[PDB]
């Protein structure tokens, strides 16, 4: 029916990917060894969506995860949750990988495993007759999920030619360049296959990570244990007209299509405010929805660097606002009423603009029947800011004779730098062109 | 007596539950005055159970709360954030597609600034 296969890889994109299921089984009511509450099918009434459908009520993960690196994968069986994944879907007991850092290794890995990594995944294309598509849970951090999912972006596009790909992708870091420095070749390399050989992105800063986990969650050494907090939550935030029954967008290409201006403008922001536990003692007297999306615009819950006094010469084009569970929806056409009072939002002049809001019942739980969420998806013009960030720490890093001769040692014999270079200037191009 | 039975029949409107207060009422005896003066004192008694309606289930101190010093203008938060959008809007006369945004931005401007009983503020419609 609407059977998505994800494809987790990359030493960030597995473990990313490992506590999204783990969120699906806490809302689900259901364990990853059994079947102990009744609450899977009176409260929830989809579950095959994103599971394969049911053998013995085990709903088994739809799920690849690959990577060079054994340490993501060693950190996995220990967990009671690894047995609800499978271990002949994917790989068998002491899997394998590289040495291995480099953006070609995985680029170069594609073909010579290329039997072996077109055989194992097809298994669960064939299973439902009609596949929605595939998104790539991977990463553009390291050359572990850089390299060589650049591959699969161009070899799964005509091979599944009617298929949705649309993906999850997180950014690295920009902090400082010490422990890696490779990382303006192989993200622009990856940018590439974003926009040509992939239709859509969902973007997720590093740099804009830090900036909420000190925010409201107080920590005072940042951790890469935080990093999957964010992420999960937002991620089957976004399936709830797709996993809850919904009505209108309950698909993945129904959310997509409606925010896409053009092909390689793309780059969703995202926002998600509630986050904190100790605001449960308060939504008791009834906290409405007249409150949760004035914020929503307001430059605060956002997952992007960008620029706060560029907002001016930029213009909105689709916004999404998604309310979750106990929503009140007498007043939710009253909160849409509030929008055009502030105009928050900079429209377009050249045509029209959207604030699309849309519910679904959330897990029969306490945490979740009873606090207000909001899942943002932006779409804002000042995403070049970003494209601007990336590009001249690229120019400025080939002018310090810097990785030109330790990179083109293998399977590397022109000059492809500028290839990169103009098509990252055509998409900042044509989006200051896109508002006439 | 006239008042007296414009009380009993708004107790009577709710249910039908009042009885007069002696088990037998007679004015066939030489005093009189003393009887319409038994007589005030029971419409008095149906006021005070009228009284007794407000304050139980009707909350008409409540609704006057809610109405006026907030129609004049009491609490400024709930219309400010309403008054940021009569400057974008309220520039020329009301179209057709208008008036639906009103109602849109009067909820919107209910809970930004935290109502603390809503159906006291639902009553609100808003004029042509």
């Amino acid at each position: 029916p609407r059977e998505i296969i994800t494809l987790q890889l990359g030493q960030c994109g597995n473990q990313i990917g490992f506590e999204f299921w783990k969120q699906l089984c806490a809302e689900h009511g259901i364990s990853p060894e059994g079947i102990v509450e009744e609450f899977a099918t009176e409260g929830t009434d989809r579950k095959d969506v994103f599971f394969y459908q049911a053998d013995d009520e085990h709903y088994i993960p739809r799920a690849v995860l690959l990577d060079l690196e054994p340490r993501v994968i060693h950190s996995i069986l220990n967990s009671p949750y690894a047995n609800l994944y499978n271990p002949e879907n994917i790989y068998l007991s002491e899997h394998g990988g590289g040495a291995g850092n480099n953006w070609a290794s995985g680029f170069s890995q594609g073909e010579k495993i290329h039997e072996d990594i077109f055989d194992i995944i097809d298994r669960e294309a064939d299973g439902s007759d009609s596949l929605e598509g595939f998104v790539l849970c991977h990463s553009i951090a390291g050359g572990t999920g850089s390299g060589l999912g650049s591959y699969l972006l161009e070899r799964l596009n005509d091979r599944y030619p009617k298929k949705l790909v649309q993906t999850y992708s997180v950014f690295p870091n920009q902090d400082e360049m010490s422990h890696v420095v490779v990382q303006p070749y192989n993200s622009l390399l990856t940018l590439k296959r974003l926009t040509q050989n992939a239709d859509c992105v969902v973007v997720l800063d590093n740099t804009a990570l830090n900036r909420i986990a000190t925010d409201r969650l107080h920590i005072q050494n940042p951790s890469f244990s935080q990093i999957n907090q964010l992420v999960s939550t937002i991620m089957s935030a976004s399936t709830t007209t797709l996993r809850y029954p919904g009505y209108m967008n309950n698909d993945l290409i129904g959310l997509i299509a409606s925010l896409i201006p053009t092909p390689r403008l793309h780059f969703l922001m995202t926002g998600y405010t509630p986050l904190t536990t100790d605001q449960s003692v308060a939504s008791v007297r009834k906290t409405t929805v007249l409150d949760v999306m004035r914020r929503l615009l307001q430059p605060k819950n956002v997952m992007v660097s960008t620029g706060r006094d560029r907002q001016t010469n930029h213009c909105y084009i689709a916004i999404l606002n998604i309310i979750q569970g106990e929503v009140d929806p007498t007043q939710v056409h009253k909160s849409l009423q509030r929008i055009r009072e502030r105009k928050l939002a900079n429209f377009i002049p050249w045509g029209p603009a959207s604030i699309q809001v849309a519910l679904s019942r959330k897990s029969p739980y306490l945490p979740s029947a009873h606090r207000v969420s909001g899942l943002m998806m932006a779409n804002h013009t000042n995403i070049s800011s970003l494209f601007e960030r990336t590009c001249r720490q690229y120019d400025k890093l080939r002018k310090r004779e810097a990785f030109l001769e330790q990179f083109r040692k293998e399977d590397i014999f022109k000059d492809n730098f500028d290839e990169l270079d103009n098509s990252r200037e055509i998409v900042q191009q044509l989006i200051d062109e896109y508002h006439a | 007596i006239l008042s007296t039975g414009k009380y009993l029949n708004v107790v009577r409107e709710c249910g039908h539950d009042v009885t007069c207060p002696d088990a037998k009422e007679i004015t066939y005896t030489l005093k009189e005055q003393a009887y319409v003066e038994r007589i005030e004192k029971a419409y008095n008694y149906a006021s005070k159970v009228l009284l007794d309606f407000l304050m139980e289930e009707e909350e008409l101190v409540a609704h006057l709360r809610s109405i006026k010093h907030y129609f004049l203008m009491d609490q400024g938060d709930f219309f400010v954030h309403f008054m940021d959008l009569t400057e974008e809007e309220l520039k020329k006369p009301v179209d057709d597609i208008i008036p639906t945004r009103l109602e849109a931005l009067l909820e919107l401007a209910l809970r930004m600034s935290t109502a603390n009983t809503d159906p006291f503020k639902d009553d609100l419609k808003i004029e042509l």
